[PDB]
Order: C-alpha cells, then sequence, then structure tokens
C-alpha cells in the first residue's frame, strides 16, 4: 500500500486540516504548493540553494513558535524580498509575539542577505476539515 | 557668506552628533507599505528596478580590448618557436572565457614566464632559448 | 556537525580541490598538447602526479547534502531520491507536482 | 475631511543627452499556474494601453519536463514515481519605445511580478552606423 | 480573564470607499481586511467550501487585490510625466531601418532570490544588412567570405553574436569593432586576393 | 583540401574574430578549452554544494542556551541520557574503561 | 531628412516608489502600518500602541546582541549586489599594537577608557603626538564626560 503523506483512516476521533487531508496526488489539483520561486522553471538556476532555506525556516519556525502553529508556513519570494506567511494561535500573548516577529525578522535578514518579513493570521483553534 | 570654508577638514564628533539630532525630528514610523520600500531602496537591502543583471558589478572599469587582446603580455616569451606557439592558445582561451578577470588572466601567463624560467637548462636540451 | 565522517571527508575533498585547481590546470596544459618537448612533458606528468591526491577532482562524489546518500541523488536539488519525495509529497517543493498522462 | 492640501511630486528632470529608441520589447514571463498569467496578463496590457504603449500578446507552447524515481527505498525495482514540472509562457511583444517610457512601464510591471513568475525581457535598440563606417580610410 | 480578539475591521468599511488605500501594496490575504465573502476548497459530501476565515488555500495564492482597475488607472495617470514621446516620424518599421539600419539586442532576467547575477545577460546581439553600408561589388563579395555562416543571403543580414567578456557593455564594444575591421578590410585589398 | 584564396582567407576571418591562427592538431587545441572555461573544481556548484552545517548547528545550538530556540529533538535524546543514568548505563570515563 | 530625438528623462530610483505612493491616502479602517494587521494583534488601547513597539524593538535588539556576537554565523555573503548594512558589526579594536594610530582607532570606537588608558603608555614612552590627535580625544571626553557610551549589554 501506499502511506506518503497519507493520514490514515481511524475511529473517526481525529480532526485533520485540508492540506493534511490530501494526498500527493491532489497536489495540482486540490491543494497548491507552500512555496512559490522561480528555481523549479525551466531555464532558471539555484533551485538547490532555495530548498535549504525553505528546509531550515520551516524549523526555525517550528521551535521558535512552540505550540503556536495551526498550519504549515507559506513561503513567498517576489525578488529580493522573503515573505513568510504563518497561522497562529491565540494562546500566546501578543506583547509576546510582537518580540519574536522583530526577532525573526532580523535575524533571519543578516542570515540570508535579504528583506524578511513575516505575516501572523491568528485563529482561536486548529481548523478543522473533517475528522477521520 | 564665506566663499570657500575648510571642506577638506572632516567633521568632529560634535558635528556628527548634532546632525543625527536633525534626523530624528523628521523621524515617523512606516505609515504605509510603499514608504517601507522606499526606505529598504535606500538603505540597500532592496533590488533596484528595473532589473540589471550586473549591479554593483563592474570589472575593475575593465575595456574589452584588455580581455581578448592579451598579446601585450608575450614580450618576455620567443618570438618564434614553441613555446610562442604554446603561449598563442593560451591567450586564445583567455581571451574567451567571461569568468576570468583581467588580474587572473595575467597571473596565469606570469606563472609559465616563471615556469620557463626554472627550466631552461631543459628547454637547452630541446634547442629553445628561453631569455 | 556534518551528517558523516563520509560527508566530512568530501568537504575536505572539495576544499583542497577548490586551492589546487588553478595549478593543476596550468600544468595539465603542458602535458595536452603535441607541441612542447617530451622531456619538458615527462616533467610535468611528475609534478601533478606529486600533488595530493584529495586534490583530484574525480575524487568528489555528488552526495546528499541532508542524508550523505552518494547513489539516488537529483543533481539539480542535489537531494536523494527519498528526501526529494518526502518534500514534494507534503507540497514544500515549488512546481514539483506527480505526473499522469 | 482630512486631505492633503499640498501633494509633493518626485523631481523628474530633463537631460540634455538624446534618449534611447526600442523598436520591439518582448517580455515573455514563465510560470507554473496559468490563471496568474492571465490576470498578470491583463494588468500588464491595461498598464500600457493607459500609458500610450502598443503590446501584441501570444501564448508560446507550454513544456513539461517529466522524470521518475522508485517508489520504494529498497528494492522493489518495478514500481517507480513520476513527477512533473509544467512550465507556461506568456509573450507581451511591445513596440515603438523610448528608454524612459521602458524604464517606467518595466520598473512597474516587474515590482508586481507575482510569487512564482520569473520574466525574461529582451530589448531591441536602434542604433546608427558608427562614424569610421561611413567611408573607408584605405 | 483571557484576552479576546476585536471583531473584523470589514464591518466598519464602506461600499464607496476606496480600495486602493486598503490595499496599496502586495501583501498576503487578509480575510480581517478583505470584505468578500469568498470560500476555497473542494466541498465534503454535503458540505461546503472553506470559508476565508483561517483558509491556507487562499495564503497560497498570489492575489491581485492591490491591482484593481481603479487603482492601475490612478497608478499610470501619475507615471506619464517620467516618459517621453515617440518620434511621429518613425511610423513603420521600413522607415525605421532607412536612419537606424543597427540592431542590437540584449536580454534581461528577472528571477527571486538574493542574487542578482545572471551569465546569459552579458550576450550581445548586432543586425544589420549589407544594404545600408557603404560597399561595392569586391568588397561585398569579400565580407561574406569573412563572416561565413553569421550571413543569410535569403534575408541579407549580418548577425554578430558576442558572448566572450563579462560584462554587457564591453561586449557591445567588441562587436561595433568586429563590424569597422570588417568593413575596412572587406574594402582593402591584398595580393593574394589575385589567386582566385 | 581548399583553394590557397580561400585558406588565406579563412586565415584571415580567424585573425579578426580573436580565434586560433597557427595550424593547430586536435590534440593541443584542448589548451584553448582548459582555459577557455572555468575548471569543474572553482566551479560554484562543486566547492558549494553542501550547506555549511557547522554554522546552522552551531547557530541553533546557540540559540537553544539562550531561549530562543525550542529543539524537541535535543529534549528527547537529553530525556533518554538521563533515564540511563538512573538505570546504570552511563558513559565511561576515556581512558579509565572496562578493558585495559 | 531629420527625425527629433526627444531628449532624456533622468529620476532617482525610488522616484517611481513616490509617485505611487502619492495615489494613496490613510486608511480610515486601519491602525498604523508598523502593527500587525490582525484582531487579536491589533492594538485596543494606547498602552498597548506603545508597548506593543517596544516589544518589537527589544527584540530587534535581542537579534542584534546575538549577530555581533556571534559574527562567523552571519559573515557568510550570499547577496548580488552586496548590502553591507546585513553584516555584522566589529567594535573590537583589531590594532593590539601601541602606536599613534592605534589610538585613532580607539577613538572612533569611542572607547574612552581604552582610549585614556593607552593615550598615557602612549605618552608615557614619549613619542610625539600630533594635535589633531590629541584634540579628537578632546572631544571624544568633553562630549560623554569621561563616561562609556550607552550598549545593548555588557
Ligand atoms: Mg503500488
Ligand atoms: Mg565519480
Amino acid at each position: 500500500k501506499n502511506r506518503a503523506a497519507r493520514v490514515r483512516v481511524s475511529k473517526g476521533d481525529k480532526p485533520v486540516t485540508y492540506e493534511e487531508a490530501h494526498a500527493p496526488h491532489y497536489i495540482a489539483h486540490r491543494k497548491g504548493w507552500l512555496s512559490l520561486h522561480t528555481g523549479n522553471l525551466d531555464g532558471e538556476d539555484h533551485a538547490a540553494e532555495r530548498t535549504v532555506e525553505d528546509v531550515f525556516l520551516r524549523k526555525f519556525m517550528w521551535g521558535t513558535f512552540p505550540g503556536c502553529l495551526a498550519d504549515q508556513l507559506v513561503l513567498k519570494r517576489r525578488g529580493n524580498q522573503l515573505e513568510i506567511c504563518a497561522v497562529v494561535l491565540r494562546q500566546l500573548s501578543p506583547h509576546k509575539y510582537y518580540f519574536l516577529v522583530g526577532y525573526s525578522e532580523t535575524l533571519l535578514s543578516y542570515f540570508y542577505k535579504c528583506p524578511v518579513r513575516l505575516h501572523l493570521q491568528t485563529v482561536p483553534s486548529k481548523v478543522v476539515y473533517k475528522y477521520l | 557668506t564665506k566663499e570657500a570654508p575648510e571642506t577638506d577638514t572632516s567633521p568632529s564628533l560634535w558635528d556628527v552628533e548634532f546632525a543625527k539630532q536633525l534626523a530624528t525630528v523628521n523621524e515617523q514610523p512606516l505609515q504605509n507599505g510603499f514608504e517601507e520600500l522606499i526606505q529598504w531602496t535606500k538603505e540597500g537591502k532592496l533590488w533596484e528596478f528595473p532589473i540589471n543583471n550586473e549591479a554593483g558589478f563592474d570589472d575593475d572599469g575593465s575595456e574589452f580590448h584588455e580581455h581578448i587582446f592579451l598579446e601585450k603580455h608575450l614580450e618576455s616569451f620567443p618570438k618564434q618557436g614553441p613555446i610562442r606557439h604554446f603561449m598563442e592558445l593560451v591567450t586564445c582561451g583567455l581571451s574567451k572565457n567571461p569568468y576570468l578577470s583581467v588580474k587572473q588572466k595575467v597571473e596565469h601567463i606570469e606563472w609559465f614566464r616563471n615556469y620557463f624560467n626554472e627550466k631552461k637548462d631543459i628547454l637547452k636540451e630541446s634547442n629553445i632559448q628561453f631569455n | 556537525h556534518y551528517v558523516d565522517w563520509r560527508m566530512w571527508r568530501d568537504v575536505k575533498r572539495r576544499k583542497m580541490a577548490y586551492e589546487y585547481a588553478d595549478e593543476r590546470l596550468r600544468i595539465n596544459s603542458l602535458r595536452k598538447n603535441t607541441i612542447l618537448p617530451k622531456i619538458l612533458q615527462d616533467v610535468a606528468d611528475e609534478e601533478i602526479a606529486a600533488l595530493p591526491r584529495d586534490s583530484c577532482p574525480v575524487r568528489i562524489r555528488n552526495r546528499c547534502v541532508m542524508t550523505s546518500r552518494p547513489r539516488g541523488v537529483k543533481r539539480r536539488w542535489r537531494l536523494s531520491r527519498i528526501v526529494f519525495r518526502h518534500l514534494a509529497d507534503h507540497g514544500q517543493l515549488s512546481g514539483i507536482q506527480r505526473a499522469t498522462w | 475631511v482630512d486631505v492633503p492640501k499640498d501633494l509633493t511630486k518626485p523631481v523628474v528632470t530633463i537631460s540634455d543627452e538624446p534618449d534611447i529608441l526600442y523598436k520591439r520589447l518582448s517580455v515573455l514571463v514563465k510560470g507554473h499556474d496559468k490563471a496568474v498569467l492571465d490576470s498578470y496578463e491583463y494588468f500588464a496590457v491595461l498598464a500600457a494601453k493607459e500609458l500610450g504603449i502598443s503590446i501584441k500578446v501570444h501564448e508560446p507552447p507550454r513544456k513539461i519536463e517529466r522524470f521518475t524515481l522508485l517508489q520504494s527505498v529498497h528494492i522493489y525495482k518495478k514500481h517507480r514515481v513520476q513527477y512533473e514540472m509544467r512550465t507556461l509562457y506568456r509573450c507581451l511583444e511591445l513596440e515603438h519605445l523610448t528608454g524612459s517610457t521602458a524604464d517606467v512601464y518595466l520598473e512597474y510591471i516587474q515590482r508586481n511580478l507575482p510569487e512564482g513568475v520569473a520574466m525574461e525581457v529582451t530589448k531591441t535598440q536602434l542604433e546608427q552606423l558608427p562614424e569610421h563606417i561611413k567611408e573607408p580610410i584605405w | 480573564p483571557r484576552r479576546k480578539a476585536l471583531p473584523p475591521r470589514t464591518e466598519k468599511m464602506a461600499v464607496d470607499q476606496d480600495w486602493p488605500s486598503v490595499y496599496p501594496v502586495a501583501a498576503p490575504f487578509k480575510p480581517s481586511a478583505v470584505p468578500l465573502p469568498v470560500r476555497m476548497g473542494y466541498p465534503v459530501k454535503k458540505g461546503v467550501p472553506m470559508a476565508k476565515e483561517g483558509n491556507l488555500e487562499l495564503l497560497k495564492i498570489p492575489n491581485f487585490l492591490h491591482l484593481t482597475p481603479v487603482a492601475i488607472k490612478k497608478h499610470c495617470e501619475a507615471l506619464k510625466d517620467f516618459c517621453t514621446e515617440w518620434p511621429a516620424a518613425l511610423d513603420s518599421d521600413e522607415k525605421c531601418e532607412k536612419h537606424f539600419p543597427i540592431e542590437i539586442d540584449s536580454t534581461d532576467y528577472v528571477s527571486s532570490g538574493p542574487s542578482v547575477r545572471n551569465p546569459r545577460a552579458r550576450v550581445v546581439v548586432l543586425r544589420v544588412k549589407l544594404s545600408s553600408l557603404n560597399l561595392d561589388d569586391h568588397a561585398k563579395k569579400k565580407l561574406i567570405k569573412l563572416v561565413g555562416e553569421r550571413y543569410c543571403k535569403t534575408t541579407d543580414v549580418l548577425t554578430i553574436k558576442t558572448d566572450r567578456c563579462p560584462l554587457r557593455r564591453q561586449n557591445y564594444d567588441y562587436a561595433v569593432y568586429l563590424l569597422t575591421v570588417l568593413y575596412h578590410e572587406s574594402w582593402n585589398t591584398e595580393e593574394w586576393e589575385k589567386s582566385k | 583540401s581548399l583553394s590557397e584564396y580561400a585558406f588565406r582567407m579563412s586565415r584571415l576571418s580567424a585573425r579578426l574574430f580573436g580565434e586560433v591562427t597557427r595550424p593547430t592538431n586536435s590534440k593541443s587545441m584542448k589548451v584553448v578549452k582548459l582555459f577557455s572555461e572555468l575548471p569543474l573544481a572553482k566551479k560554484k556548484e562543486t566547492y558549494d554544494w553542501y550547506p555549511n552545517h557547522h554554522t546552522y548547528a552551531e547557530l541553533m545550538q546557540t540559540l537553544r542556551f539562550l531561549g530562543l530556540y525550542r529543539d524537541e529533538h535535543q529534549d528527547f535524546m537529553d530525556e533518554q541520557k538521563r533515564l540511563k543514568k538512573l538505570r546504570g548505563k552511563e558513559k565511561p570515563k576515556k581512558g579509565e574503561g572496562k578493558r585495559a | 531628412e531629420e527625425v527629433v530625438i526627444p531628449k532624456k528623462k533622468t529620476w532617482d530610483k525610488v522616484a517611481v516608489l513616490q509617485a505611487l505612493a502619492s495615489t494613496v491616502n490613510r486608511d480610515t479602517t486601519a491602525v498604523p502600518y508598523v502593527f500587525q494587521d490582525d484582531p487579536y494583534l491589533m492594538p485596543a488601547s494606547s498602552l498597548e500602541s506603545r508597548s506593543f513597539l517596544l516589544a518589537k524593538k527589544s527584540g530587534e535588539n535581542v537579534a542584534k546582541f546575538i549577530i555581533n556576537s556571534y559574527p562567523k554565523y552571519f559573515q557568510k555573503d550570499i547577496a548580488e549586489p552586496h548590502i553591507p548594512c546585513l553584516m555584522p558589526e566589529y567594535f573590537e579594536p583589531q590594532i593590539k599594537d601601541i602606536s599613534e594610530a592605534a589610538l585613532k582607532e580607539r577613538i572612533e570606537l569611542r572607547k574612552v577608557k581604552a582610549s585614556v588608558d593607552m593615550f598615557d603608555q602612549l605618552l608615557q614612552a614619549g613619542t610625539t603626538v600630533s594635535l589633531e590627535t590629541t584634540n579628537s580625544l578632546l572631544d571624544l571626553l568633553c562630549y560623554y564626560g569621561d563616561q562609556e557610551p550607552s550598549t545593548d549589554y555588557h
């Protein structure tokens, strides 16, 4: 049987998100892409460096906002800019969010040598697409 | 006022710290998205449009005749013989190379000049007079 | 802090091959010709063979940058077939989708 | 009721040197999504009409690069997975521009280039015969 | 007690407002700012598409909310002061090649990333018809033998492509220089030419 | 297999376009290809193949001791390494090991 | 026949952005741009408005502290063109020798204590000190009042 990126059915008590409920054969039919850049286009270059930056960002943000991320990130590149769009929870205090936004935006700008901006969208609870 | 002040003299600490107080009166937080882009562009973080792939890269102000015409550096070599033919091929490829600078192309040539000065005794057995 | 020692040995090889790249280039030019004397070409055969082994570019291996896997590596992403699919199957690689036709 | 009584506009000085001419300006944008290109076309075409520029649009054929990989971590050769990257094109052929007009239009659309969309701008400049070419010296 | 979120500011918006002021530049989809009941997603059995609140699919879209027709027309009205007028004389292409017989091509590449470099930007192409040059029978016959496959007899166009030097200004100079030494050598007559 | 006029004309075109002038065999034309291109070892895909794992691992190790990054993986293996001390399965002293 | 070619127009690299910003106005339904456009993160009261920017400014200082304390992690430069404003700053003196040029480097970094304690050593040795160098030390001392400038952390 196939296993990649599939959430196995259960009794019915397990909540899943939209992206987590669709398998790889829906990535261009019912889902989009979590990262958007030009590396993988025909005739373009530096697709390998853009991938290592993505892998590091998803981990930097998972450990920098522990227990706060409601769903996967959405990385966007428009020229020199790098826009990180995240959906976070409302448990943490806003004072601590503004601290981490300025700490991460700055640390990542000096690391990758690019202007970085972070966009948060708070939700009360993790959105549920269905129950498996 | 005075026609010519002491422009050569550099501002003192009192003048450098007073100019930082005049840049704070007009200091205000970013009011819109456009202003952020403007601030970044002035600092140098954001690219200047329209896009130029050669931005910030001038190869030491070198003209095309410094990359393609390298037989000016072959004046310390035999004018005729195998060394000339060989060194006429090195400079032909060095002329077709857009990945090197003129400062790097001369290094290659100077290395051969010094290399043939150490092999003089070996070039005499083959009847080759290098300097 | 690399994945394994096999990876670490390749990092050193790519560093030593970058320092001697020009010296090896200039010497090979003498060998790859029928113009210069055989006596001189024989001396260049010994000078480039006396350079350290790790300076030779053929001793470099394109391993995966995440798992250090020597085989099954895609050169465009520098990843192994197993890691590439893990990111592509989760929609983390821009433009990559599954093929059907 | 609150509105800036006066507005400041960026200074545009006129130079003495002559301006550059462009017989054609070919803009080729790539992307993985077609609706993002159909939407970028509508924006780039409408921005040309308001600036007084001639523009023609055509859609070059797409390119699909495929490749296959093993399905399992160990053995099971027969069973593999195939992937593809789809590259869609959209060419915007402008005509009869100047250096300044193209400098403005390009900056306007390059900045608003959406995510996952590249661009190849081919500029066809008009020049005159050099002085040395007018007559022979020999 | 716990801090509660304020209601979305879409309710305070009026219908006859100025949208460009809300989305002046490119920005991600903010459901608390976009006053549209837009939905996205594949519905479950006897269900409806997911709402915009918390939807990641709408965040993945590169929206065009900052480029509404109202803004475009308003943006370009302020950009007409940077533009120049095209010579009315040069109406057609046949008249452009009579005063400007040379055409220089050069390509610029725009790609995401921290580096803007691209080695494909150094290339320069120079095209010119031989009918616009002051050549005679001999010079023209000799020029076509030097350039080789760079000349197309069907179109009578000489194409010079230069990608030797790092920068694009150098290759431009190289191409003009090549056109010059070709023109003059073509006019020059040598002794060996007699043995044709 | 060329006429004298064609040979002396081709030799001239080569001089103009900066190509090889002297008659050279295929073996010796590799010297032109060795210096007209950048060697494989100096290409950026070769010497910058790997990302510097020292920086990534040393940076995030420091950020964890500073309290700014939470590594769920170190916490896992730090809890296991703490339960093996209570069970007696502790790493021995170097040199003074079980063997001698 | 002669065709009149138009004159070339020039402008600054930010001129096209200032013309587009002149086409918009303040959004009445929104809070200042600097804040996060989100109901839970929007400042309700005036105290939040000021305490929310002081916390975001505090994260920028915590990152600069880490960037200047461990420069080696951020030295790798991949940007083209180079961005000088995104590279670690070096506040420590590099010329460890005692000379006239080694004191000038400690005056440009505003090292009051090190420069004065090192000026005595240079003066004790008897080496001639230029009057343009001793005048540059007075300015550093007359301004701060023989006290060290403020720093992120000691
Ligand atoms: Mg199967
Ligand atoms: Mg091999």
